RNA sequence: AAUCGUACCGCAAACCAACACAGGUUAGUUAUUGUAAAGGCUGUAUAAAACCAGGAUAAAGGAACUCGGCAAAAUAGGUUAUGUUUUCG
RNA sequence: AUAACAACUUCUUAACUGUCUCUAUUCUGGAUUAGGCGAACUUUAAAUGCUUGUGCAGAUGCAGGCUAGCUAACAAGGGACGAAGAGAC
RNA sequence: GAUGUUGGAUCACCGCUUCCUGUAGCUGCAAACGGUUAUAAGGGUUAGACUGUUCGUCUGAUAAUGCGGUACGUGAUCUGAGUUCAAAGCGUCGUAAGACAGUUUGGUUUCUAUCUUUGUUAGCAUAAGUAUUACGGCGUUGUGUACAGUACGAAAGGAUUGUUGCACAAUUAACCAAUAGUUUAAAGAGCAACGUUAAUAAACCGGAAAACUUUUAACUGCACUGUGCAGUUGCAGGCAAAGCAAUGUUCAGCUAAAAAAA
């Protein structure tokens, strides 16, 4: 929580006019930029924004070499652009996004507030993404789609994990126990010594104990991006997603890949101008073989013969 | 998936019947497969070639264990087996009783490609 | 409605080894069918409540195979009669919900949450249920969609004996 | 998933086996080359859960013993399946017991191709 | 032919253990092939923590556990040609 | 020395197994949640942080350097030279 | 008027006098394998036979199997094999009762947490949301192989270098389409690893808070001791020909609706 508030005093007489004076001058401030939607070209160090989804599942497919993929499924349904930060007023830029839709008499009057005033419909998610520069800021109302990506980059997702409730140091740390036999008492699955004698006499922060399991923030880096479906507003990705069915991910351009990489691919910047609707099914090539090692030695072996 | 100190039967004619893993080479965990050469000990030998008490190099080839290919599938033997080898890595017999399956196409085991009996590729 | 546990069936444990669970369960629901109202515990109520259904459902059936099954259900001879003969008649066009659940507070000395289960159509009910086929208006956007959707839609109670039935006793008498 | 079956069907046509028949598989092996192979066995177990759909294939050798395979249904690999015969028994019981003692199920010695 | 016992509890909440005590307490009788006649007795309201106790099932390995095969598991039963040891049983 | 015998101590073989590599799931009861009923060890007085230094020579309470929302619940057991019995050696 | 013994199980914090993985000189350093000095404590430091052991000897592998402090860390967490009570045997000593500081077999391990320390969670206290920066936690690992029989060298032998490429192991983080195990008021359920994906970094995670924005300054509840990313054509109930927490749906419960005419 917070501290008691601090006392007031009324200011002065003599002093209370040019302070009104001074504040009013600093909270003074000129008009709202117009961002303009327009391709503009990829720097060394140059950030996109990234989009909110929702995790549908797990499913399998085969490739081109007849190799089984595990697959997760990620569905946006509506995620657009809800706000604007700049350096007259915030000390920076950034890219508000919001997502979801929740009816009126379900939320607070604060939350509801801020769409109506701007004709946007109330939004469940909002989320804040930096820019590096003004001109990379979007429109307001700007619609994030699928076709923000594209097929065979690495993407980084994050969200909360499945609660698992109140578990113990066995299954929550990986702590061996204590024999099942050979006279032990009523400790089998006990966390054992937890220090020494009068040095140093306590217990240190963050021992690992017993407790709550499974609802926290977590993120997964490199993972590749298989198939997008921009009609559908679908992405399948290779790997495993933290978070039940249902759970909001974020999902954003890996920072594994250097900026060649990113030129290779020739990702939209600020973002995919056009109509998502015309756009094909597509899936990822790659020209590697699985099977090389049984032609060639590659594999880990080893002993050395003679 | 054999962990160590487990017991094989030869399926060649050296005439070692009956071997047991007493050590692993490299780092292949906490359990070895098809494929990995491992240390034994001769526990039951009839011929002149092997005699019990020894200790020599072998190769496993089938496993009761589920074997994994990319493609999603897998098979199992019902049987732990292998075959002894001399230290230039060649084998000890002329004759393998054995189904050999595709871990074996690779080059380094054109020996036993050649004196297997039934081949499952 | 009914929480779904992780057991077999999904039903509730009410505190009691799965054979001791059998026998009450089956007691109380011959007792519902004699009486047609019971005030219980809410846990007790609410595995009645879903049991009941699917015993009713067996009477519906009137086939040997259902009846098989329900007479290892019910205890007593003359409520196996009256479910396949009488309550039978009463739910032919009724679609579910057989039985309903009404919160009552709370018990004096444990403090127990109590209710009561109830059939939803005779005489003396606690409340009028709505009718078992819902009239539909003749010029409602209602009648159009179940048209396109579902032509053999049942608007009104149809009778014991249907048109085809009668027609064939008529030709052959 | 529904998609993703109805292309695979117009793709190709397997008959409707059951536990207890004896199949000829033909696949491709992608570690030799990718070159074509009929096996023969018996089906000991059959899983039917749409796309993820797999069966068992049981074999025994002259002196090797018996062989198990696992084979998803929809697996590009496999490129026609047939029926050839039937093996009788009474329950699962009997049918592991079967599978444990290897008898009387040496209907090819060696693969085909 | 007078005199004393006859109610009630008696493997038990009524007797010996400070208790409505998981302990202790003699004899006589009864149904039952794979079962079992008579008679007798009966639990505040729930459930999808950790942990503890008493059970069940378990891939591949099978004493690698440990002071020690502690505990658990295990075809456990019957008949044998032949051989060994005996104080000859 | 010795046949037989042994809930005696020692070593080995066969088989078997969650003893173990390495644990997972589950049933019954307690814990845990709610109503009713209703104990015990203990208690100079308390509003009872860390660290180094000091000192009847190992500090919640003394000196320096640090530490600022409040009261509890469920859980673990380092310290209070923790409780029990006027040390048996 | 009592500070529980040796060794181990389980889980730890710190020093550097560095065993391995690093950096820079010298060499009786051609290469390889070494020797020695200075500097460096992030990660790692193996599975077994004998013995109650610490220690010690040995076996197969390993990049390597470092030392010390912490009541010779750790029994209100476990163990009781040794030592250290009452029984008994043997040897030696004593006339004897008995003694060993010798050996052998057997021999009870209590505690419901008030204060402080630590892991989680709720209520209360200044409305809610987005939140630069700051502060705190975590610690960026190791082996083999290819680039090469090339540099070096009479021959033999045999490299350096890398924000290198590839395969594998440990650790950490999750995940449940498939594979293995598990429940009979059953199953394409749920939870799980023996299964799958990812990481070798100015990355990742936690709480306070400036500023900004919105408001008539906000504040229970779906049986709610799993989750509500479900609040009224809302729903894991019932019912159907249906993949069975999905699709369809007239019933049940919480929460019943409309001016006439033009
Ligand atoms: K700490
Ligand atoms: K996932
Ligand atoms: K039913
Ligand atoms: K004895
Ligand atoms: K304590
Ligand atoms: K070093
Ligand atoms: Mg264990
Ligand atoms: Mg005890
Ligand atoms: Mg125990
Ligand atoms: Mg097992
Ligand atoms: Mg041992
Ligand atoms: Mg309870
Ligand atoms: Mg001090
Ligand atoms: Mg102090
Ligand atoms: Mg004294
Ligand atoms: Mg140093
Ligand atoms: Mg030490
Ligand atoms: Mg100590
Ligand atoms: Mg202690
Ligand atoms: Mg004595
Ligand atoms: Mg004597
Ligand atoms: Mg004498
Ligand atoms: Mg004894
Ligand atoms: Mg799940
Ligand atoms: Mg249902």
């Amino acid at each position: 929580g917070y501290r008691p508030a601090k006392p007031v005093y009324p200011l002065p007489d003599s002093i209370a006019s040019l302070v009104e004076d001074k504040i009013a001058e600093l909270k003074k401030f000129g008009p709202t930029p117009e961002p303009a939607l327009e391709p503009l070209p990829l720097t060394p160090d140059s950030v996109r924004v990234g989009c909110i989804t929702v995790k549908a599942g797990m499913t399998h497919e085969w490739d081109e070499h007849g190799v089984m993929i595990p697959l997760t499924v990620l569905w946006i349904d509506e995620c657009q652009v809800v706000g604007l930060k700049y350096f007259e007023k915030n000390g920076y830029y950034a890219v508000q996004l919001g997502a979801g839709c929740v009816k009126q008499h379900t939320v607070l009057p604060q939350i509801a507030g801020y769409y109506l005033k701007h004709d946007l419909p109330i939004k469940r998610e909002m989320k804040e993404y930096q820019v590096s520069s003004p001109e990379a800021l979007l429109p307001v109302g700007t619609h994030i789609t699928a076709a923000h990506f594209v097929v065979g980059q690495q993407v980084d997702v994050t969200g909360y994990t499945t609660d698992k409730g109140f578990q113990g140091v066995m299954k929550r740390w990986g702590f061996k126990g204590m024999p099942a036999s050979h006279g032990v008492s009523l400790s089998h699955r006990k966390p054992g010594a937890t220090g020494g004698r009068q040095d140093p006499g306590k217990i240190w922060k963050e021992k690992k104990l017993p407790g709550h399991m499974g609802d926290e923030k977590r993120t997964q880096l490199g993972l590749e991006l298989y198939k997008v479906d921009p009609k559908r507003n679908l992405l399948y990705v290779k790997g495993a997603v933290p978070g039940p069915r249902g759970a909001s991910i974020l999902v954003r351009d890996s920072n594994r890949m250097d900026y060649e990489e990113r030129v290779a691919l020739n990702l939209p910047y600020p973002t995919f101008i056009g109509s998502p609707d015309e756009l094909p099914v597509l899936v990822r090539k790659s020209d590697k073989d699985p099977y090389l090692m049984y032609k060639k030695e590659i594999d880990y072996f080893p002993i050395k013969w003679k | 998936m054999l962990p160590n100190y487990s017991f094989l039967k030869v399926v060649d004619n050296s005439g070692a019947k009956l071997v047991k893993i007493i050590g692993f080479y490299g780092h292949p965990g906490k359990a070895v497969g098809v494929g990995e050469v491992v240390k034994v000990a001769i526990k039951e030998a009839k011929g002149e070639k092997v005699s019990a008490g020894e200790m020599k190099k072998a190769v496993i080839v089938e496993q009761k264990f589920p074997v994994f290919r990319p493609n999603g599938s897998h098979f199992r033997h019902l049987r732990n087996s292998c075959v002894l080898l001399s230290e230039k890595g060649q084998p000890l017999g002329n004759k393998v009783r054995a189904l050999l399956t595709y871990e074996f196409i690779k080059p380094r085991w054109s020996k036993l490609r050649t004196i297997t009996t039934k081949k499952l590729f | 409605t009914v929480k779904r546990f992780l057991r077999p069936g999904g039903w509730n444990r009410l505190n009691r080894p799965v054979k001791e669970r059998l026998a009450l369960i089956k007691n109380m629901a011959t007792q519902l069918v004699e009486k047609e109202r019971i005030r219980t515990t809410l846990s007790k109520a609410k595995n009645l409540q879903r049991y009941g259904d699917k015993l009713i459902t067996l009477g519906k059936a009137g086939t040997r195979e259902s009846w098989l099954k329900a007479n290892d259900i019910v205890r007593t001879d003359r409520e196996l009669h009256k479910l396949f003969t009488t309550l039978a008649l009463r739910y032919k066009d009724r679609q579910g919900g057989y039985v309903r659940l009404i919160r009552a507070g709370f018990r004096r000395g444990d403090a127990a949450p109590v209710a009561i289960v109830e059939l939803v159509d005779r005489e003396g009910e606690l409340r009028q249920a709505r009718p078992a086929v819902t009239p539909v208006p003749k010029f409602s956007v209602m009648r159009w969609v179940k048209q396109q959707l579902d032509p053999k839609f049942i608007s009104e109670p149809a009778p014991l004996l249907p048109p085809l039935v009668r027609d064939y006793l008529k030709e052959q008498n | 998933e529904t998609e993703k079956e109805v292309e695979f069907q117009k793709q190709r046509n397997y008959p409707d086996f059951k536990v207890g028949d004896v199949l000829d598989v033909t696949m491709v092996a992608a570690e030799n080359e990718r070159k074509t192979y009929v096996h023969r066995g018996l089906c000991i177990q059959k899983r039917d859960r749409g796309y993820g759909s797999s069966f068992k294939l049981y074999c025994v050798f002259s002196d090797s013993g018996g062989f198990i395979q696992h084979l998803p249904l929809c697996m590009p690999d496999i490129l026609d399946i047939k029926i050839v015969g039937q093996v009788d028994y009474k329950d699962e019981e009997d049918l592991k017991e079967l599978v444990e003692s290897e008898s009387r199920e040496c209907k090819f010695l060696d693969k085909v191709l």
